[PDB]
């Protein structure tokens, strides 16, 4: 589009309102009200950003409207730019001293510098007094530009439906529900409103006092991840020297500039006063067998595994392990045990929640990765849901749903006995008792086929299995297990209907299915519905269940198992055996190892001989009693590296001291198929350190001789054997941030869909599995 | 945690039995309780909230905007059932309305009553305008509200008017069932429309033919509305129609709707237009089942509602704030679909242009301009009222011909046409004629055929005051020159001298950089005292 700006004759893209045509062109003029980050909309209440243009007798507004055909636009004026000092003038009398206020270097202060404004000529409103009953936030709200952003934050994008101007023009305030101090009310502290009121009210703690004022600049800035979910939310942690604050949100490819209560605060953890420096081998404080040093105690694990190992042998020895907070130390602390204790006894303790899951799509697909991402739901045209609570423990995705909804009206459905929030927004509510979603589940899987409303062309030679079943299935049928599940049928009808006629779809759930004796049972019919119907592999289509950790992906497709070396390559194979020796130079063990459970009751009353625990506090996750207490009691040498002095480990016989999560480099991942890199902030206390030089000692200490260096080597020795990562670098993965491995090319964004031609698996198909109601 | 769902939702669902619940649908039922219980207390909100599946946020946001419905909470004190209300206005001001508030409000201003202000009910001319719950007065006095309270007298008065029958005794529909056969086809409507030059009433000034063919033009399925709000201070003319003969204006708008091709209509008037909610909901059950269905809504104050866009997100059950006028409200409408709105004079004249034809809309202007108007006198004359006469005329010849006079024992000094939104003028601006398209070179415009007098007994600064008080009451809340301006002027024009150039420069801005035409309008009256008022400083 052509079109003429401050007497040029300019050229424009779409959509291109004509603030951002003058940006792009290096003509800045001020906004206050409308925030161009992605995400939001524009109002046009400030009336701040005005110009004229030739045939209009009214000036008008530059972030909602467009450059068409013909149109002039003019800026450098008198008309508006009397407008906008009048406007500033009103709103700089209803406002503070800047001298010593809440926020005195600001967004409007700054736009206000740029029109040449310092005071104005108009008085005072005597306006409403503060409250503070929310403990991070402070609403000391006497700044009011009425800028409507906490509005479309609260009420657009991160939606909980809390906030809104309740009142007429002169008495306009914000209130939460029905005009309560906030304390009490339906905020859940997810700092999208607080970041984006540009005046000072609408202001976090930390950054003021009791004479509410800013008392504080940004000592330094870096930017990383949070390591509570599996979603990779950015953040840039606000520092000062040895404190950290409080953080923002980045546009990250997965996070979007918003966050949870943890992205905000909760993070009192790392900075703890009550912590570990040194070893220590009950009250919280150390008081027994405490020996500062760091020669003794690593002498008592190296020369004691050696010494244990030699006179009870390998498999006499086993191993726990951890993924919260590191990849790269897990394909060293497999590398470890599988070279210096010539063993597979690994194990997993965050792994137990999604095998099942994993183990189906391995069975039918030969692989273990949500199909496409969470974020591509805006495309859609249909949700599934089925035991879960993605507000809670996954939020960012549980909003990305929410607003789904409302801009495109995609509907949804939810499975679940207890009511849900997002209830109010879901189409649709199904309970039934436990254990018998299958059964619904089945009259689903067979209403298409029985009616005969299913793409055959897909199933004809991208699914096998599909006649075998058969018997079973028209043996079946939707009508009958209405007493058995607890719903009744039309709505069943419906729902197929729905999704098989829907031009696109997907399904989330999480451990709330998995965590029954045979919820693999359950997912060994839900695999099919994308498959039986097409609506898979291609965009806004496929499969896609949620985890519950950082980078659990990571750990377990790295070689963190007691059954298969990394990148799902396992070890009852024999080539395996032959190629990962001119890598490690050793002779493994083929026989698998025991698993969590199995070599847990195993040790009791069994065989082997202490282990190398870490990141974990096995002794309050999985078992109640039996195998907390007893279950390392009969142990003889023990070891523990937890960063506090856990429940567990309580008698663990030496220890070290494990840094926390906020300084480090090196590669994490999510449960979106994605890599994110991180970064280090602030060192820790004592002559505490990391783990990749903890392992590295202790391989040398046990005549190992990896003397690799740092985690920017381990990135390159453990990509050299997993093709997963077969185009990728530490560079890449600084600048750009992070990237997902499935990709091909180097100079591309990714490729980011499961089978968009064809199942990487043997056959090119999958293996339709027999579904039966087996109790 | 958030406010709880209590146990008090039963009084929810065994008084709204079988209703619809869409979002669309929340002011009627708001209006329902604020009736069954003389107040809207937040537990009810609540229950009524999880019923429809909303959020807290949205139902306090509207149940607040409007300035009737009361809003308390566990904490506050329980409001009376007997309320009344008292007009603060420029013409209910003129005849002695301040000291009639702060006189009765220490008398009978007890805890089982109550007495506030209220901007404007439509009576101007009857000058006080005072109501007690539903019923309206006229030439009110203290020993006249003592009678009417002390007997339960709150009940409204039904006056005679020309029901269905005695209408089709005449014409009596059968104009309109002349489209629903092809005795006549459509465009000679159009056509009559546009020779005629009917130059649509309401303070827009813009023909209808065009509208209608526009809206004749788009696609889809076609709605269409029409306000009834008439709030502008110094307009009375609806409720002198809407209760003498409407089934004239029901002849016009189904004829307009059939040719549109809108399915269903839909209609908006104030609560203080209690009367004619009566005479409506009597009539419309007596109109046969045509193919056309009609409706029928309340509006809570919101002056801002008479404009089209908020009109229309009210309709919607929304909050009430308009939209921006780059995409116009025909393409875009009550559903995000067309829609053509026309004020209910509009339609009362159109059986007269079809049945007689244009040539009798043309015989009549007086001077150079063509045309034929309902003009609202009040103030000081001497037979206030409504008035029918050629457009183009001045204002003399409006008072010495039609309003009697002016008074035994004032004289004329100042007016103003346009009601509020218009500016207040001189005796010497005199041989001026009052039409559309003529008055925007001085500075003020005649939109919704409002006129006031004003004597010497009576000051001008304090009139601009008032206007500007209401201005700032009335303001919608979203653009900053109105929000704000307002107030800095209710300030500025308290001292005993203002500035005038701040003022001039407030105006200015005001009048560029304001979203709705209301803010585009609320510096004339102070404008023009600058201007025309040079004696004053
Ligand atoms: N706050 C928080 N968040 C976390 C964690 C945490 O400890 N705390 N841990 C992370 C990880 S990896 C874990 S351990 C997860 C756990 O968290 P989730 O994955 O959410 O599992 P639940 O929290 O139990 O939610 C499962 C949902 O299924 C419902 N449900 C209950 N019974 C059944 C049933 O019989 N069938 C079905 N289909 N659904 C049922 C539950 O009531 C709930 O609606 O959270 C992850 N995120
Ligand atoms: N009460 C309760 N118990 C449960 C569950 C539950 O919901 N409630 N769910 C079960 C399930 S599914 C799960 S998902 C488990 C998880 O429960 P746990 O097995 O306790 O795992 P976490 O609670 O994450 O504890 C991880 C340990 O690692 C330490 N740590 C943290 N960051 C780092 C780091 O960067 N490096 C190292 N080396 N260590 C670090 C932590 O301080 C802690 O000691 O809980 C299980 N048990
Ligand atoms: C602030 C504002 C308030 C208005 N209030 C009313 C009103 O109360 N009644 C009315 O008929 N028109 C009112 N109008 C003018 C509307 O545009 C009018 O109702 C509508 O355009 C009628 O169109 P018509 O001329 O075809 O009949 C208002 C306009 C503005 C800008
Ligand atoms: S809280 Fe922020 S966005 Fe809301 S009115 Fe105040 S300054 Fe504007
Ligand atoms: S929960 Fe967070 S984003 Fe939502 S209204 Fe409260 S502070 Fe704003
Ligand atoms: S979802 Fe988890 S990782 Fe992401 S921002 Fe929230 S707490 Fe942090
Ligand atoms: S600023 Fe004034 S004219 Fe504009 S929307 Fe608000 S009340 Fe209406
Ligand atoms: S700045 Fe874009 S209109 Fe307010
Ligand atoms: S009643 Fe005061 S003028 Fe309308
Ligand atoms: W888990």
């Amino acid at each position: 589009i052509a079109f003429e700006f401050d007497g040029q004759q300019v050229e424009a893209q779409p959509g291109e309102t004509i603030w951002a045509v003058a940006k792009r062109l290096g003509t800045h003029i001020p906004h206050l009200c409308h925030k161009p980050d992605p995400g939001y909309r524009p109002d046009g209440n400030c009336r701040a950003c005005m110009v004229e243009i030739e045939g209009e007798r009214v000036l008008a507004a530059s972030c909602k409207r467009t450059p068409a055909i013909g149109m002039k636009v003019k800026s450098a004026t008198e008309r508006a730019t009397k407008a906008r000092a009048m406007v500033l003038e009103l709103l700089v009398a209803d406002q503070p001293e800047r001298a010593t206020s809440h926020d005195p270097s600001s967004h409007f202060w700054v736009q206000a510098d740029v029109l040449d404004v310092t005071e104005s000529r108009f008085p005072a409103a005597e306006r409403w007094t503060s409250d503070v009953s929310h403990p991070a936030m402070s609403v000391n709200l006497d700044a009011c530009i009425q800028c409507n952003l906490c509005v479309r934050a609260c009420r657009e994008v991160q939606v909980n439906d809390v906030i809104g101007m309740a009142y007429r023009a002169a008495g306009s305030k914000v209130v939460f529900d029905f005009d309560d101090p906030m304390g009490g009310s339906t905020c859940v502290a997810c700092g999208e409103c607080v970041q984006a009121c540009p005046t000072g009210a609408l202001m976090p703690a930390a950054y003021l006092d009791a004479n509410q004022t800013r008392t504080v600049y940004p000592d330094r800035e870096v930017k990383s991840l949070c390591p509570y979910c599996g979603v990779g939310c950015q953040v840039s942690y606000k520092v000062k020297d040895e404190r950290i604050v409080y953080a923002e949100g980045v546009n990250g490819p997965a996070n979007q500039n918003r966050l949870c209560v943890k992205g905000r605060f909760g993070f009192d953890y790392v900075h703890h006063p009550h912590r570990l420096t040194v070893p220590l081998i009950p009250a919280n404080p150390w008081t027994h067998f405490r020996e500062a040093t760091w020669e003794e105690a690593l002498d008592r694990a190296a020369g004691g595994l050696k010494a244990i190992r030699d006179t009870n042998g390998r498999k006499a020895l086993a191993g726990f392990g951890s993924a919260k907070g590191s990849n790269e130390e897990a394909y060293l602390f497999q590398k470890l045990v599988r070279l210096g204790f010539g063993t597979n006894n690994v194990d997993h303790c965050t792994r137990l929640c999604h095998a099942s899951s994993v183990a189906a799509l391995m069975e039918g697909l030969n692989s273990g990765a949500v199909t496409a991402p969470f974020s591509a739901a805006l495309d859609a045209e249909v949700i599934v849901v089925i035991g879960a609570n993605p507000t809670v423990n996954h939020p960012v995705a549980a909003t990305f749903l929410k607003n789904a909804v409302k801009q495109r009206g995609a509907k949804l459905i939810i499975m679940d006995p207890r009511r849900q929030t997002l209830s109010r927004h879901a189409y649709r509510h199904l309970a039934f008792r436990p254990g018998s979603d299958v059964a619904m589940l089945n009259a689903m899987l067979n209403v298409i086929v029985t009616e005969g409303l299913y793409d055959e062309q897909y199933i004809a030679g991208y699914t096998e299995n599909f006649e075998a079943l058969r018997e079973k299935i028209v043996d079946f049928t939707p009508e009958k297990m209405a007493s058995v599940c607890g719903i009744d049928a039309e709505t069943l009808r419906e729902v197929a209907r729905l999704y098989a006629r829907a031009k696109s779809s997907l399904i989330f759930w999480g451990m709330g299915v998995s965590q029954h004796v045979h919820g693999t049972d359950n997912s060994r019919c839900l695999i099919a519905l994308a498959l039986i119907t097409g609506q898979i592999g291609r965009p806004g289509t496929g499969l896609h269940p949620l985890r519950g950790q950082n980078n659990v992906q990571g750990a377990s497709d790295a070689g963190l198992i007691p059954m298969v070396y990394p990148d799902y390559q396992s070890v009852e194979k024999d080539a395996v055996r032959e190629l990962f020796e001119e890598f490690w130079g050793q002779s493994l063990d083929p026989q698998k190892g025991l698993t969590v459970v199995e070599i847990m009751r195993a040790i009791h009353a069994g065989e082997i001989r202490g282990m190398f625990v870490e990141g974990e506090n096995p002794a309050m996750s999985d078992p109640d009693l039996n195998h907390a207490r007893h279950a390392l009691a009969m142990l003889d040498h023990l070891v523990v590296q937890d960063l506090f002095l856990t429940e567990t480990a309580f008698h663990a016989d030496v220890v070290l001291p494990a840094s926390a999560f906020a300084e480090k480099a090196g590669t994490f991942t999510n449960t979106d198929r994605r890599v994110q890199i991180a970064q280090p902030v602030v060192a820790p206390p004592g002559d505490a350190r990391q783990d990749w030089w903890i392992i590295q000692e202790l391989a040398r200490r046990l005549d190992l001789d990896w003397n690799y260096g740092g985690p920017a080597d381990i990135f390159a020795e453990m990509a050299q054997v997993m093709p997963s990562l077969n185009n990728i670098t530490w560079e890449r993965l600084e600048r750009e941030g992070a990237v997902t491995y499935p990709v091909d090319a180097p100079d591309q964004p990714g490729n980011e869909i499961i089978f968009y031609a064809g199942f990487p698996t043997e056959s090119g198909r999958a293996k339709i599995v027999p579904a039966a109601i087996v109790p | 945690g958030r406010q709880v769902d209590p146990h008090a939702k039963v009084e929810i669902e065994e008084l709204l039995g079988t209703r619809p619940r869409q979002r669309d649908l929340l002011i009627e039922h708001l209006h329902l309780i604020q009736d069954t219980y003389g107040q809207i207390s937040a537990d009810h909100l609540a229950a009524l909230a999880d019923e429809m599946s909303l959020a807290f946020a949205e139902v306090f946001e509207t149940a607040t905007f409007y300035a009737h419905f009361d809003v308390v909470k566990e904490g506050e004190a329980d409001i009376p059932r007997l309320t009344i209300r008292v007009c603060d206005s420029i013409t209910c001001a003129m005849f002695g309305a301040d000291e009639l508030l702060e006189t009765l409000q220490r008398e009978l201003a007890s805890d089982a009553v109550r007495v506030v202000r209220a901007p404007c009910v439509g009576l101007c001319d009857h000058a006080p305008a005072v109501e007690v719950g539903h019923n309206f007065l006229h030439r009110a006095d203290l020993a006249s509200v003592r009678a009417a309270v002390e007997a339960e007298d709150t009940h409204a008065h039904i006056p005679t008017y020309v029901d269905y029958d005695a209408y089709r005794a005449g014409g009596g529909y059968a104009t309109l069932e002349r489209l629903r056969s092809g005795e006549l086809p459509v465009d000679d409507v159009l056509k009559v429309l546009d020779d005629g030059g009917l130059r649509g009433l309401g303070g827009a000034g813009f023909p209808t033919g065009r509208k209608w063919r526009s809206v004749r033009g788009e696609p889809g399925p076609r709605l269409m509305a029409v306000n009834g709000d008439e709030g502008e201070p110094g307009t009375f003319k609806d409720q002198l129609y809407l209760n003498t003969d409407p089934h004239r204006f029901l002849e016009g708008m189904l004829i307009g709707a059939h040719v549109v091709e809108a399915a269903d209509v839909y209609i908006y008037l104030r609560d203080e237009y209690p009367i004619s909610r009566e005479i409506l909901a009597r009539e419309i059950a007596k109109l046969p089942e045509g193919g056309t269905r009609i409706h029928l809504r309340r509006g809570a104050g919101a002056y801002i509602c008479g404009e089209e866009s908020s009109l229309i997100e009210s309709l919607e059950g929304k909050r009430g704030l308009p939209r921006h006028k780059p995409p116009f409200p025909f393409q875009v409408g009550l559903f995000n679909r067309p829609t053509l709105i026309n004020n209910i004079e509009t339609l009362f004249w159109v059986r007269d242009l079809i049945e007689r034809g244009a040539e009798w809309w043309k015989s009549h202007g007086r001077n150079g301009r063509v045309g034929l108007r309902s003009y609202s006198v009040s103030g000081r004359v001497k037979e206030p009222g409504v008035k029918l006469a050629p457009a183009g005329l001045t204002i003399q010849e409006l008072i010495d011909e039609y309003c009697g006079g002016i008074s035994d024992g004032h004289s004329f000094a100042a007016y103003l046409p346009g009601g509020a939104s218009g500016g207040i003028l001189p005796a010497s601006m005199n041989d001026i004629p009052l039409d559309f398209g003529t008055l925007e070179k001085y500075g003020c415009f005649i939109g919704s055929a409002a006129v006031v007098i004003l004597s010497d007994q009576d000051d001008v600064r304090g009139a601009a005051l008032n206007l500007m008080k209401f201005f700032e009451d009335e303001s919608c809340g979203q653009c900053t020159p109105c929000r704000s301006g307002t107030q800095k002027a209710r300030m500025l024009m308290e001292n005993g001298v203002w500035d005038t150039d701040l003022l001039g420069e407030l105006a200015q801005c005001m009048r560029d950089a304001s979203i709705c035409g209301l803010g585009q309008a609320a510096s004339n009256p102070v404008s023009t005292v600058i201007k025309y008022f040079p004696d004053l400083f």
